[PDB]
């Protein structure tokens, strides 16, 4: 029944103009729930991998920032053991200000350019400065294993 | 209603605070910049191992007089 | 030969910032651990099992507590009290800022009336946003507490729009109660509404997005009313004294909460980058930053001085959009060479008093004692 004007004129144009490279969609039982393929960028270890995120818009939105996750494990320092990731804005706070289209371009630009210098807490990032040589191939290794089809 | 409050940080100092339950946590970040030079935005503020919101008040999170916050300086 | 005195404390912080890190705040071991404990110590549960929550307890927060300060403003703090000392740098905290002129002529002319020679200097920078209201609330008068009103939102009343601001002023927006009639029952039953929706702003559809629409015109229009600037970034630049005709040199020093810290800066060698486009051109880029409207040409600039070495295509990009305009304040003072020098030199004996050969022997042995100490005061107050 109810649902607010936001999220419904936001999703019409968001699937009448989409971004390049990215396939976003709402999930037909919950429309708050997204399902997202974003195309590995030209030029980047996750070349010719197709990435699937799962972008859930709580209670609060647009008050309150969405919640992304990668659903096709991928090897990259700013993702989570489970796909979360950061989205976290510096030195200023989600505003209704910014859109699910900002959101989707930051994770696409983050791919182009992995940030490994952040928390360390996981191997992913200590490999993505140590041999960062090595870290670009076996993300092309895991873009070839997960990433396609 | 000034009550007192104190903010302790990881190198033992103690800040003191003239606050009321009514102020947000975003106006106490700006009394520890009156004192110690650090702007809100470098800052935050944890109370009984809860991470306290801007918005929210004193009142909100059940701090008292008397009560210390933990001045948080890296981002968790 | 050899450098001044002045630059002697550039290159004294900087290489033992680089190499000790955390160490640099001369604090024991042992207090980081008992108090980073008394943080923990609530998040423990006494029915529970006691040690399997303390090592967890310990491993979520053991490389934090082990790492430098990410805040601006506290990097800014210690390179205060290393290079003028306690009692100085206090002095200095209550001394008051002032706003960079237009074109930064106000800084560029007191640089300029200081012998390089002659003197060493020390600034500190605070760096505003503005912060705006961002949701408007319609009540009736009746329900209408302005006591109690939450703070930093616009108000439509029937006969009255107010704007409260952050220090509880009701400032009257101006409308009258004709205006305001049309306003109040254009909008409808909702509690609260955003003033910054894009799809309610640029795709105005209903009476109820063309009367938000022109309750942010109002309030645009009148905006020089009010004060809405919020303390955001925090750095200080050094001016270390020249020998005989060389020329002056000016490094800056900083850490960025969520992003980076002293150490990060001065490994990353960024302060020596930035150095090397002069102290005029840098007061320039500064006097934009603020008097910019261009959300593009702020992003970019704050990068550049800003970001972490390597992010400056991407730390003001997508959701870091520097979107609101910014305010660059400054102080000055002299610094005493020698003081400077003695208090990084009680430092490196602070340092040296650690076992280990090498710095990175140093800091492993200061971070793992911090990590036995918070475990084993966890231990005493849980009286086991």
């Amino acid at each position: 029944a109810g649902l607010p004007r936001r999220i419904i004129k936001e999703t019409q144009r968001l699937l009448a103009e989409p971004v390049p490279g990215i396939k976003a969609e709402p999930d037909e039982s919950n429309a708050r729930y997204f399902h997202v393929v974003i195309a590995g960028p030209q030029d980047s270890p996750f070349e010719g991998g197709t990435f699937k995120l799962e972008l859930f818009l709580p209670e609060e939105y647009p008050m309150a920032a969405p919640k992304v996750r990668f659903m096709t494990k991928i090897y990259h320092p700013n993702v989570d053991k489970l796909g979360r990731i950061c989205l976290d804005i510096l030195k200023d706070a989600w505003s209704p200000a910014l859109q699910i289209r900002t959101v989707l371009l930051s994770i696409q630009a983050l791919l182009s350019a992995p940030n490994p210098d952040d928390p360390l807490a996981n191997d992913v990032a200590e490999q993505w400065k140590t041999n960062e040589a090595q870290a670009i191939e076996t993300a092309r290794a895991w873009t070839r294993l997960y990433a396609m089809n | 209603g000034s009550m007192q409050i104190f903010v302790k940080t990881l190198t033992g100092k103690t800040i003191t605070l003239e606050v009321e339950p009514s102020d947000t946590i975003e106006n106490v970040k700006a009394k520890i910049q009156d004192k110690e030079g650090i702007p809100p935005d470098q800052q935050r503020l944890i109370f009984a191992g809860k991470q306290l919101e801007d918005g929210r008040t004193l009142s909100d999170y059940n701090i008292q007089k008397e009560s210390t916050l933990h001045l948080v300086l890296r981002l968790r | 030969s050899l450098e001044s005195p002045g630059f002697m404390v550039h290159k004294k912080l900087k290489s033992m910032s680089q190499s000790y890190g955390v160490m640099m705040t001369g604090v024991p071991a042992e207090v980081l651990g008992q108090m980073q404990a008394e943080r923990s110590i609530p998040s423990i549960n006494k029915t529970g099992n006691l040690k399997q929550q303390i090592a967890k307890e310990v491993s979520k927060v053991c490389h934090m507590m082990t790492e430098p300060t990410q805040s601006a403003g506290q990097a800014s703090n210690d390179v205060c009290e290393l290079l003028l000392g306690k009692i100085e740098a206090e002095k200095f905290h209550f001394t008051k800022y002032e706003a960079l002129s237009a074109d930064g002529d106000n800084l560029k002319n007191v640089l300029e009336n200081t012998a390089p020679s002659s003197t060493n200097l020390l600034i500190r920078f605070e760096i505003d946003r503005e912060d705006p209201p961002i949701v408007l609330v319609k009540t009736k008068n009746e329900n209408f507490n302005p006591e109690t009103a939450v703070k930093n939102k616009i108000y439509l009343l029937e006969n009255k729009l107010y704007f409260i601001d952050k220090m509880g002023n009701l400032f009257n927006l101006g409308p009258g109660k004709k205006k305001c009639t049309q306003l109040f029952n254009a909008i409808g039953d909702s509690a609260e509404y955003s003033l910054c929706d894009p799809f309610v702003l640029e795709e105005p559809e209903k009476p109820e997005d063309f009367a938000i629409s022109e309750i942010v015109d109002i309030f645009n229009e009148q905006k020089e009313r009010f004060d809405f600037w919020i303390g955001s970034h925090s750095f200080t630049i050094y001016i270390p004294q020249t020998l005989g005709e060389s020329p002056r040199q000016f490094y800056p020093y900083q850490a960025y909460f969520g992003s980076h810290t002293l150490q990060d800066w001065f490994v990353s060698d960024k302060d020596e980058y930035l150095s090397r486009i002069g102290i005029d051109k840098y007061i320039e880029k500064l006097a934009v930053l603020g008097k910019t409207t261009n959300t593009k040409e702020r992003s970019d600039i704050y990068a550049e001085f800003f970001s972490k070495r390597g992010r400056e295509a991407f730390f003001c990009a997508h959701l870091n959009e520097k979107r609101q305009p910014l305010r660059v304040k400054f102080k000055i003072t002299e610094i005493n060479p020698e003081l400077a020098l003695k208090n990084l030199q009680e430092t490196q004996e602070f340092i040296d008093t650690h076992p280990g050969e090498n710095p990175s022997d140093k800091v492993e042995n200061y971070r793992n004692r911090a990590k036995l100490a918070m475990t084993e005061h966890l231990e005493s107050l849980l009286d086991i």
